[PDB]
């Protein structure tokens, strides 16, 4: 699963039985990250117009 | 595959099921490809 973004801490309570979560879009808000077994909160990189 | 979903709750009422909504999560998931059509159940001779 790949993308960019700030991964930061949350408070999510995943259930466990969810592994990955995804937006009203067909992408990823957060995941469950593997060896340590963890919630990672994913928020979009920064952009705009010039 | 076969889903196997279970929740515990409890309940009073022996007449019928109780009124309420509980979603049932899974649990297990096995690749069988068997070609299930019956079940029964176990009770514990007494
Ligand atoms: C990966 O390594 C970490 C480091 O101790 C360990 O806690 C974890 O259990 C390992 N992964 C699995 C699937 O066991």
């Amino acid at each position: 699963l790949t993308g960019t973004g700030v991964l930061t801490e949350s408070n999510k309570k995943f259930l466990p039985f969810q592994q990955f979560g995804r937006d009203i879009a067909d992408t990823t808000d957060a995941v469950r990250d593997p060896q340590t077994l963890e919630i990672l909160d994913i928020t979009p990189c920064s952009f705009g117009g010039v | 595959y076969f889903k196997i979903y279970s929740k515990h709750t409890p309940i009073n009422l022996v007449r019928d099921l109780p009124q309420g909504f509980s979603a049932l999560e899974p649990l297990v998931d096995l690749p069988i490809g068997i070609n299930i059509t019956r079940f029964q159940t176990l009770l514990a001779l007494h």
